[PDB]
RNA sequence: AGAUCUUGGUGGUAGUAGCAAAUAUUCAAACGAGAACUUUGAAGGCCGAAGUGGAGAAGGGUUCCAUGUGAACAGCAGUUGA
RNA sequence: UCUGGGUCGGGGUUUCGUACGUAGCAGAGCAGCUCCCUCGCUGCGAUCUAUUGAAAGUCAGCCCUCGACACAAGGGUUUGU
């Protein structure tokens, strides 16, 4: 379908290794944004602040190893824009990473 | 192959593997990896390292 | 090749199998599980299969 | 690569008869597949493909 | 009074920070 | 759509620095429509500002 | 045609040198045609009271404030601006 | 394509060295309770023992999966004796 949600971990400690110091949180933004990117192929991409603040939660450097995400298409028929499609990345508080796979969540 | 040899933990230093040491009261050890030289040069007690042979057998582990 | 550095009959009495990833010290997997025992993640997995 | 443990043949030497570590290299060598052949001729500006 | 769908949405916006931060009082308007 | 002078006169009013000084972020226009003080205690009653706790500085380690 | 000539204009260099002193920014929303740079909120930081805080002297003289503009300036940009 | 390659997960390897919580007549001692106990019980207490070669990391340029997910026969520009 065309207004799926689902269900991810990330290795921000994947994606990340490598980048300087007061580099490695904004870079950790934007590869969520390229993860969306590739993922659900829409252009348009969101990132809420608690997730964000997710992210920032230990300082800039200290950036967490895995974060659970979760992605929502929605439908931008809601002005004339060039996109019509874009997706909610949105912070899913987990206690532990062990055994999550990629689960198709209803809506 | 050769004859072997037991290090600062008590572990199997198969042979081309780690370093020997000598000292002046003629006294020979071998070490396994850098970790056991650098324990045994600051003088600490392989008994009360955790990870050691000499601390499993002295608590029964296993 | 005519030196004795060549002509030479090689025979090998033993091939190192250890980790080349980081300090090996086992040479191989069987050596190691009776080297240090069964382990939590083995008594978990043996719970399950019982 | 990775080493080696074997015993040393070489008259003369310190080392005769005696144990050796020595530094090896591992190359896969899978099976080749014929698939053509070429020749070439002798010229005088060179070695020309037939 | 309240019911399910004042309290529900009500929740969301007397938060107006992270934890730790003061919920917000009264939002009225008068004219 | 711009609101420094309404956040100076809000610091002003509450007698306290434009750190402690919150503005509703969903509610702009009704706050670009304040251009006075007394719009803006009109505000300040209606809840629509808002002066934000102090920073905590606790003692307990030090006690 | 010369005078390291006088005045003015224009080339290569060259879209080159470069726009690197003082830890650092990120998300969402608004306005607007346009947003890295504006505003608001969330977050993470810094100055750390011998401050990047609050007021004066000399000096400046309207730079202070409100509203509007996106000509020029703010060596990128600007919906912002001494 | 006898599919493929990714993304998570799993297993291996390895690094460090035994996590939080819980229990303990372990613990230098200390502060309270004795119809009570006849030597007990309630706290404070660094550190120690069991749970625990545990916990955590582990390819981004480590090895193997056949587990889950969706993605992939798509775009653009040129080229002729
Ligand atoms: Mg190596
Ligand atoms: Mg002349
Ligand atoms: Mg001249
Ligand atoms: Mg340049
Ligand atoms: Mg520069
Ligand atoms: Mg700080
Ligand atoms: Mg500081
Ligand atoms: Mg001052
Ligand atoms: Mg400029
Ligand atoms: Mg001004
Ligand atoms: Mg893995």
């Amino acid at each position: 379908n065309e207004v799926v949600t689902r269900e991810y971990t990330i290795n921000i400690h994947k994606r990340i290794h490598g980048v300087g110091f007061k580099k490695r949180a904004p870079r950790a933004l934007k590869e969520i944004r390229k993860f969306a990117m590739k993922e659900m192929g829409t252009p348009d991409v969101r990132i809420d602040t608690r997730l964000n603040k997710a992210v920032w939660a230990k300082g800039i450097r200290n950036v967490p190893y895995r974060i659970r995400v979760r992605l929502s298409r929605k439908r931008n028929e809601d002005e004339d824009s060039p996109n019509k499609l874009y997706t909610l990345v949105t912070y899913v508080p987990v206690t532990t990473f062990k055994n999550l796979q990629t689960v198709n969540v209803d809506e | 192959m050769k004859v072997e040899l037991c290090s600062f933990s008590g572990y199997k230093i198969y042979p081309g593997h780690g370093r020997r040491y000598a000292r002046t009261d003629g006294k020979v050890f071998q070490f396994l990896n850098a970790k056991c030289e650098s324990a045994f040069l600051s003088k600490r007690n392989p008994r009360q390292i955790n990870w050691t042979v000499l601390y499993r057998r002295k608590h029964k582990k296993g | 090749q005519t030196k004795r550095r060549a002509l030479e009959k090689i025979d090998l009495k033993f091939i190192d199998t250890t980790s080349k990833f980081g300090h090996g010290r086992f040479q191989t997997m069987e050596e190691k599980k009776a080297f240090m025992g069964p382990l939590k993640k083995d008594r978990i997995a043996k719970e399950e299969g019982a | 690569m990775t080493h080696i443990v074997r015993e040393v043949d070489r008259p003369g030497s310190k080392v005769n008869k005696k144990e050796v570590v020595e530094a090896v290299t591992i190359v896969e060598t899978p099976p080749m597949v014929v698939v053509g052949i070429v020749g070439y001729v002798e010229t005088p500006r060179g070695l020309r493909t037939f | 009074i309240m019911n399910q769908e004042k309290l529900a949405k009500l929740q969301a916006q007397v938060r107006i920070g992270g934890k730790g931060t003061a919920r917000r009082k009264k939002k009225v308007v008068h004219r | 759509s711009m609101l420094r002078l309404q956040k100076r006169l809000a610091s002003s009013v509450l007698r306290c620095g434009k750190k402690k000084v919150w503005l509703d972020p969903n509610e702009t226009n009704e706050i670009a429509n304040a251009n006075s003080r007394q719009q803006i205690r009109k505000l300040i009653k209606d809840g629509l500002i808002i002066r934000k706790p102090v920073t905590v500085h606790s003692r307990a380690r030090c006690r």
